């Protein structure tokens, strides 16, 4: 009987042999049957450089204990002696006493402690960006298509584009519709890589970025007690998740019905409140909304405060902050049909947009984002889109290779 | 487990006016090859020449205790970490309590038993107490007794004051009372010291005010409903 | 049917007792010896105890006991049984041995200690 350590790149381990007499063949197999190690992968040494080889071959090169027929008398080896074992592969070795980790002493909550990191809902009383001012020709457009094409039935969304201010104003200069399905209290955004990638190429150009998103409410989403819905309320905050803009603003079209009983759209926007995002960013709110759902209340995966209330189900309210309109006529109209509606704009919409814009200059004539869009369907997204858009943005006159491409194009060659 | 991604970076009262460079000086020559085993944490001094500098062990691989061996690629990472790290100086043991040893026996007998032995009241079948008043002299060390007794344990803390919660505004001690209390159960085992339990509480015929009768109404029933026995 | 519960009947809204509201009113007591026995008897019903317990001898002693108090007593006589033990078990040690786990029985001393703190 004889105990033998046994050192490895994951520790030490220890080993009870018959003796000395066996030799480095039947220690292998001693090892084998007790630590479970493979013959293969087990090489035996004296030197303590051996665990810092990275390779079998420069584990057996250490032919000092390599050769399972050496006897083990013969390497003085008694009572607590030391051996080094490498082995292919990286094991834990049992007998592991509980380790604390370290700093975890003095665990000292507090009432505080608890408020701040609870997370709570509030209503933000004033918003990063004080006002947002719409493109008016955007702006008719838009609301044209909803209360004409859609009878305020169908739900339709876009992201908006525009400068942001130094005091946070932002100016709202077009509205891009991606490819989506629409119905009654929902809106699928079905986003294309490419087609976002030259939105944001065309707003490089134009000296913008992505400023917020707009959608409709329907009719009876208007007549429902809330502002907006949890699953616009949702969407909203997952799209100001992916912006990095502090500046976002939420904008709803509503159908609202006066005291003469006319009917007049309206363009409310929000800024949705900072602790919606930190709610969002966190995981707290669940993207899964169940018809049975109440849209008047969003939803979280974990209970929160609302203000004093406590109750997981928040109300939307709790997180837009009031945002004055403004309305202005900035560089860009937007006449041209927005692209991925019902109305799918083709060759033939974009002559007859450049037929009714004849009189206005070439430049003016392609400062219509979606014109600019389609384009750029057929454009280098690399060169020509940003030297496009940073055309039109300048007003500058339009270099004779682009007019002809899109006079060409637009005239079935 | 010699570690492979550690980091090793040195204390700020030592780096003050330090002759130069720590890793070709300092770290490599005495730590390389040298299979000195390194725990996260641990405030290590070493020299290389005169000065002799101080390092703190920021971070390992694996996390809790590993050996510098030459696998370990980190050099001095810039930050030499300030003396703030002393300042939490493990904030209290037991031997910063003293004078008192029946006191903190009894503290000990109604509080880390439980929390780490279970078994014999369950074989005995009582019902462990959870109520505990410590009172005395102001200015005598209860809550010093009460942060020693309650951080050595390693058990969850909550510590509720007095006056910090009373200045909130009505309407709001009513939830802050049960927030803690919900917060606190769900982490079994835990502890809630509730300081100057006298200023939350008072007696009911030296107040006759509505806000302190409902906030001693809404503490009665919240410490009644600790018999869910999830050690609290 | 309504069951008001109180401690000084004097107390309360002297116009709950007229006709009609309040017109029962009974005195639960403070128990005699033989309640006291009782009521020894119904906490003890769980714990281990060695049969030298004389619950006789402890409701004769106990005077001015309730309910609550006498419950009181038995916690406090299992947990001096506990701590009388405490100076063989070790705290850093959580595989307490079962046959000390089993060999653990309050008897007749305990109960009197703990009466008499
Ligand atoms: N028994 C004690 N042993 C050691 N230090 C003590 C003791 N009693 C008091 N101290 C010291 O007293 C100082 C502050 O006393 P502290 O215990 O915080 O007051 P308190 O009695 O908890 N106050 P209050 O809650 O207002 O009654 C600390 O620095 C403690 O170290
Ligand atoms: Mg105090």
């Amino acid at each position: 009987m004889m105990m033998l350590r046994i050192r490895s790149r994951d520790g030490l381990e220890r080993v009870t042999a018959e003796g000395a007499h066996i030799t480095v063949s039947q220690l292998k197999t001693l090892i084998a049957d007790q630590l479970q190690i493979p013959l293969h992968k087990q090489t035996l040494s004296t030197n303590r450089d051996l665990l810092l080889a990275k390779t079998p071959a420069d584990l057996l090169a250490f032919t000092d204990l390599t050769d399972p027929n050496l006897p083990l008398s013969s390497l003085n080896l008694g009572h607590g002696s030391m051996l080094y074992l490498a082995y292919d592969g990286e094991r834990s070795i049992p007998g592991a006493p509980p380790v604390t980790p370290a700093g975890s002493f003095g665990r000292k909550m507090t009432v505080d402690d608890l408020i701040a990191r609870q997370m709570r809902v509030t209503r933000q009383e004033t918003s990063h960006c004080d006002s947002v001012s719409f493109d008016r020709d955007a702006a008719n457009a838009f609301q044209h298509y909803v209360n004409e094409s859609l009878a305020f039935a169908v739900k339709r969304g876009g992201f908006m584009y525009g400068t942001v201010t130094e005091e946070g104003q932002v100016e709202v200069d077009f509205i891009y519709e991606p490819p989506q399905q629409g119905t009654e209290a929902n809106l699928i955004l079905m986003r294309d890589a490419d087609e976002e990638k030259r939105v944001d190429a065309i707003a490089m150009g134009l000296g913008m970025r992505r400023v917020g998103f707009i959608f409709n409410q329907t009719v009876v989403q208007d007549k429902t007690e809330y502002t907006l819905s949890n699953a616009e309320v949702l969407q909203a905050a997952e799209l100001h998740a992916e912006s990095e803009l502090k500046e976002w603003v939420t904008a709803v079209v509503k159908l609202e019905v006066n005291e003469d009983g006319g009917a007049d759209v309206h363009f409310e926007a929000f800024q949705m409140s900072d602790m919606c995002i930190r709610l969002f960013k966190e995981e707290w709110f669940e993207t899964e909304i169940m018809p049975d759902d109440d849209p008047k209340l969003s939803k979280m995966k974990k209970e929160v405060v609302v203000g004093v209330k406590d109750l997981k189900e928040v109300d939307n309210d709790f997180f837009l902050v009031l945002v004055r309109i403004l309305d202005h006529q900035g560089p860009l109209s937007s006449t041209f049909p927005i692209e991925n509606r019902s109305s799918r704009a083709t060759m033939r919409a974009l002559k007859t947009h450049l037929d009714r814009a004849k009189s206005l200059p070439l430049v003016k004539k392609m400062s219509d984002f979606h014109l600019l869009l389609f384009v750029a369907q057929f454009l280098d997204v690399s060169s020509d889109v940003p030297a496009l858009a940073e055309c039109v943005r300048l007003q500058s006159p339009v270099p004779e290779g682009y007019a002809l491409l899109i006079e060409s194009m637009a005239n079935t060659c | 487990k010699y570690g492979k991604r550690v980091h090793i970076l040195p204390v700020d009262d030592t780096v003050e006016g330090v002759t130069g460079n720590l890793f070709d000086a300092y770290l490599k020559p005495y730590f390389l090859e040298a299979y000195r085993p390194v725990r996260k944490g641990d405030l290590f001094l070493v020299r290389g020449g005169m000065r002799s500098v101080e390092f703190k062990v920021i971070e390992t691989d694996p996390a809790e205790y590993c050996v510098v061996a030459p696998d370990t690629e980190i050099f001095c990472e810039g930050e030499p970490v300030k003396r703030e790290d002393e300042e939490r100086l493990d904030d209290v043991g037991y031997d910063d309590v003293g004078g008192v040893r029946k006191q903190m026996a009894q503290i000990r007998e109604l509080v880390e038993l439980p929390l780490r032995h279970p078994q014999l009241f369950k074989s005995i079948g009582v019902k462990p107490p959870k109520g505990i008043l410590l009172y005395g002299p102001p200015g005598s060390g209860k809550t010093l007794i009460a942060r020693a007794v309650a951080n050595e344990t390693g058990a969850f803390f909550f510590c509720i004051n007095g006056p910090e919660i009373m200045s909130k505004l009505a309407g709001e001690s009513e939830s802050n009372l049960r927030k803690a209390f919900e917060e606190a159960e769900k982490n079994a085992p835990s502890i809630i010291f509730i300081d100057e339990i006298d200023s939350i509480a008072p007696k009911r015929e030296k107040t006759n005010g509505e806000v302190e009768r409902r906030i001693v109404s809404q503490l009665l029933t919240l410490m009644d409903g600790l018999k869910s026995r999830a050690h609290v | 049917i309504v069951m008001g519960a109180t401690n000084r009947p004097n107390s309360i809204d002297p116009a709950l007792r007229r006709f009609g509201r309040f017109d029962r009113e009974i005195d639960i007591g403070v128990p005699d010896e033989i309640g006291r026995l009782e009521v020894l008897r119904i906490h003890t019903k769980n714990m281990k105890l060695a049969e030298d317990v004389d619950l006789e001898r402890i409701s004769k002693d106990t005077h001015g006991y309730v309910g609550a108090d006498l419950a009181a007593l038995c916690t406090e006589a299992a947990l001096q049984c506990i701590r009388e033990k405490m100076d063989v078990i070790d705290l850093e040690d959580d595989s307490i041995d079962a046959e000390i786990l089993n060999s653990m029985a309050v008897t007749n001393e305990h109960f009197h200690t703990a009466l008499g703190n």
